[PDB]
RNA sequence: GGCCGGGCGCGGUGGCGCGCGCCUGUAGUCCCAGCUACUCGGGAGGCUC
RNA sequence: GACACUAAGUUCGGCAUCAAUAUGGUGACCUCCCGGGAGCGGGGGACCACCAGGUUGCCUAAGGAGGGGUGAACCGGCCCAGGUCGGAAACGGAGCAGGUCAAAACUCCCGUGCUGAUCAGUAGUGUC
RNA sequence: AGGCUGGAGGAUCGCUUGAGUCCAGGA
RNA sequence: CCUGUGCAACAUAGCGAGACCCCGUCUCUUU
RNA sequence: GUUCUGGGCUGUAGUGCGCUAUGC
RNA sequence: AAUAGCCACUGCACUCCAG
RNA sequence: CGAUCGGGUGUC
RNA sequence: AUCGCGCCUGUG
């Protein structure tokens, strides 16, 4: 029941039809499922990385380009896990904003 | 003929993992 | 012509009076030329030549005239 | 497959390599071991004696005594004998424009099962098989094939109780015509022991239907008994080819290695499982080398 | 001078021979009486003549004719 | 001259005669243990996968005197073939290397 | 005692005889060199008063 | 008869052929939402290109919404085997090869404007 | 020796053979 | 048409007067 | 120094009511 | 006022012969 | 510098 | 052009 977050969703180098889900203004260079998980897990979000899954609209097969990330929004009872994270859009955006800060990118 | 043709065909399938 | 005519005239004089006429014949070897003349001291008929072919007839005209004088 | 005899024929041969050069005396000891393994694998005593004698001569002819590695020469010779013993060159029924085959054997032979396996095998080779339950006495027998055909997607015509051969021929010919069948498989009645009356009826059917092939299905786990039956069926009805079923459960392999000499019939197929796909063409070369690990 | 038939011819031959280098040889013929003819020859120095009668004209003319023809070869 | 289409065709003929396969085991002269075991089903599935990769190639690449060369000069082509056949870039270079070794021996044949 | 040829040109000599060239006569000329102040040499034939 | 001039006929060549609009499409791209565990299902705005037949500018000497072609390894659009990806599955997606095309692009032939040359020598008029 | 007549064996003078020689002149 | 001076190293032609010479006749006794 | 007279259709021009004839 | 023939005179090219 | 000029035909 | 286009006529 967790939700799905594919890097294509947060890629500013992709068009709409190519899988982008957020405005280019907020999108990111080349987000990696890893980075996505690393910023989500570090906010109190319950999430696990599906390293080998591949996004259907992703012609490339490389690594930097594949993997999937799963985050728990609601809890079995119904309450959101983190009030500040209603929707999926909420997480996508939060991620798009925090990755360009990861030390590994400011390097 | 049957040897190589069949053996190359065989050796190829094994080596190519996908 | 000249010679054939000439003789006629001469033989005319000889006949007219064969006792008053005479006939001279002048041979000049050097200058090389012959010359016959028949006159009657009242008619000088003369004929000169230098060519060789003319001696024969001149000599005959001479020999003849003589024969009419001795006939 | 024949792990038992395999591991057995192994120690015998592997007992010569690390020696380096061998004496005739050591060769005779190996041959005796080999000969015992064959007998213990229920191989016709006659076939077994001939086998080892053949290996002996061939071995000597290959200058085994004059070899820095005899174990290998003995391997090649023994592999050649097994290959020949198994049938030599692989064979398979020759298909024509239209084919009609009979499946015969005793009960529990794997006959009916093999019947569907053949229909399925040739169905994947571009054929349109028709299965027919020829048992005119037992409805439960035709029912077992009706189910199988229903499992392999192959139509099945069940004869009637006591139906005549002519009636069966007419009916079968018409169906094949209307359904465009090119391979017609006739599963005949399976009984516990040879039933003379049945053989008569099978002979008459054979006469009325005129099958291109008459495959006798023998359960390999019955050993040499399967060969005495093969002779009985050949003398009473007439066999053209053999099918060795339950070879996956065959630990000895006596019937397989003896069919050639004993029956003189070719083994076309081998049953390797109770599943409709558990069939494959008999490959003497394969088994020979397999038994030795080649 | 008056010569005899012969004589005259020899004297005459000379007149030509005595004039081959120069001078003129004259000869005049004439009917004469006081039948005969008077024949005269002169080189200018010496004179000579003869009297020819019908009795000898043939014999005389024979030699006289050869004489004139032979001695007069000197023209063109 | 051994092209990639030529290799494609040989693969078709080899797969076709595979079943058949029973009769072949019933003929002597092939030494001991001819086709046993048992790796004829896996071996054929391999040829079929190589065929699907060549299905992503075009006529120029298939009929080229040296199909491997056409991809050395235009490595962009390798990427396309891989995309269309659901295979990786390395898999296509592997096929190309195998084709190279195959064609070498065919002229040595 | 007269005559035996005439004409023109050149040459010779104090002069005469005379020499050369050309022209031209009668029935009717030959020979010789001489003469020594000279319009003047010598011999032999023929014709005529 | 012989020449001229206007109208004009034949043929092979050359040069050249707008703009701005509504309605409906196709495509591309962006931007907002709802639903959903994925592949997605659903709905609102914006921009650009092109197409179908339809106007008008007050537009040029002409300028028709004509008819083909090619479509490129990929790099136009569709349909997409296989394989690939998401899915337990049903299915769905990206998509090469292959096929295809009112609607990427690029190109011909039409027509239509001037325009050399050619051939005809008719139609009229004029001259001597 | 003289006189007369005739001639015709290299013409001195005069005259003329039906306008002799047609070279020169009459710009 | 008229006028004009010459007609060779014979080579006008004719006539007349008539520059050796040749033939015939007469005389040699007679204002 | 451009035409004295006569004759010769050689050719051209001008003048002479000039005269004769017009496929009997 | 048409055509042909006849001749005569003058001029030019400008000719030839005779006085 | 040959008269009249007109008429008819072929009427460019 | 014979662009006075050509031909005939009559002025006894």
């Amino acid at each position: 029941r967790f939700i799905c977050i594919y890097p294509a969703y947060l890629n500013n180098k992709k068009t709409i039809a190519e899988g982008r889900r957020i405005p280019i203004s907020k999108a990111v260079e080349n987000p990696t499922a890893t980075e996505i998980q690393d910023v989500c897990s570090a906010v109190g979000l319950n999430v696990f990385l599906e390293k080998n899954k591949m996004y259907s609209r992703e012609w490339n097969r490389d690594v930097q380009y594949r993997g999937r990330v799963r985050v728990q929004l609601k809890q079995e009872d119904g309450s959101l896990c983190l009030v500040q994270f209603p929707s999926r859009k909420s997480v996508m955006l939060y991620a798009a904003e925090m990755i360009p800060k990861l030390k590994t990118r400011t390097q | 003929l049957g040897f190589p043709i069949n053996f190359l065909t065989l050796y190829v399938t094994v080596q190519h993992k996908k | 012509q000249t010679w054939e005519e000439f003789s006629r005239a001469a033989e005319k004089l000889y006949l007219a009076d064969p006792m008053k006429a005479r006939v001279v014949l002048k041979y000049r070897h050097s200058d090389g030329n012959l010359c016959v003349k028949v006159t009657d001291d009242l008619v000088c008929l003369v004929y000169k030549t230098d060519q060789a072919q003319d001696v024969k007839k001149i000599e005959k005209f001479h020999s003849q005239l003589m024969r009419l004088m001795v006939a | 497959m024949f792990q038992q005899l395999s591991a057995r024929l192994q120690e015998a041969i592997g007992r010569l390599r690390g020696r380096g050069r061998i004496t005739e005396e050591d060769l005779k000891a190996t041959l005796r071991e080999i000969r015992r393994a064959l007998m213990d694998a229920d191989v016709n005593l006659e076939v077994a004696r001939d086998f080892v004698e053949r290996v002996r001569e061939e071995a000597l002819g290959k200058q085994v005594l004059e070899s820095l590695t005899p174990a290998e020469v003995i391997l090649a010779t023994v592999y050649e004998a097994l290959k020949e013993a198994l049938g030599g060159e692989a064979r398979l029924p020759v298909l024509k424009d239209r084919n009609l085959w009979f499946l015969v054997g005793l009960q529990g032979s794997g006959k009916t099962t093999t019947a569907a396996k053949l229909a399925l095998y040739y169905k994947g080779k571009g054929r349109r098989p028709l299965l027919v339950a020829a048992d005119t006495q037992r409805p439960a027998a035709r029912e077992q094939l009706r189910l199988l055909g229903e499992k392999v997607g192959v139509p099945v015509l069940e004869v009637m109780d006591g139906e005549s051969p002519e009636s069966i021929r007419r009916r079968v010919e018409e169906k094949a015509r209307l359904e465009a069948r090119d391979l017609i498989l006739v599963d005949t009645a399976g009984r516990l022991q040879i039933d003379e009356p049945l053989m008569g009826e099978l002979a008459r059917l054979k006469e009325v239907l005129g099958p291109d092939e008459v495959l006798l299905v023998l359960d390999a786990m019955t050993g040499q008994e399967a060969l005495s039956v093969a002779r009985a069926f050949d003398e009473k009805v007439g066999v053209t080819g053999l099918v060795l079923t339950k070879l996956d459960g065959d630990a000895r392999g006596g019937a397989a290695l003896s069919a050639r000499h004993v029956t003189g019939k070719p083994i076309y197929f081998a049953g390797v499982s109770e599943k409709p796909e558990g069939l494959e063409p008999f490959y003497p070369e394969r088994l020979a080398g397999r038994i030795l690990g080649m | 001078v008056l010569l005899e038939s012969e004589q005259f011819l020899t004297e005459l031959t000379r007149l030509f021979q005595k004039c081959r280098t120069s001078g003129s040889v004259y000869i005049t013929l004439k009917k004469y009486d006081g039948n005969k003819c008077l024949l005269r020859a002169t080189d200018g120095k010496k004179k000579i003549s003869t009297v020819v009668s019908s009795k000898e004209v043939n014999k005389f003319q024979m030699a006289y004719s050869n004489l004139l023809r032979a001695n007069m070869d000197g023209l063109k | 001259q051994f092209t990639l289409r030529d290799m494609y065709e040989q693969f078709q003929n080899i797969m076709k005669m595979g079943p058949f396969s029973q009769i072949l085991g019933m003929i002597p002269g092939f030494g001991t243990d001819f086709m046993s075991k048992g790796n004829e089903q896996e071996s054929m599935a391999r040829l079929k996968k190589l065929m699907t990769i060549m299905d992503s190639m075009n006529d120029q690449e298939l009929d080229s005197t040296d199909g491997a060369k056409v991809f050395s000069k235009q490595p962009g082509r390798i990427q396309r073939v891989a995309r269309g056949s659901g295979v990786s870039t390395r898999d296509v270079q592997e096929l190309l290397t195998q084709y190279t070794k195959f064609a070498q021996m065919v002229k040595k044949m």
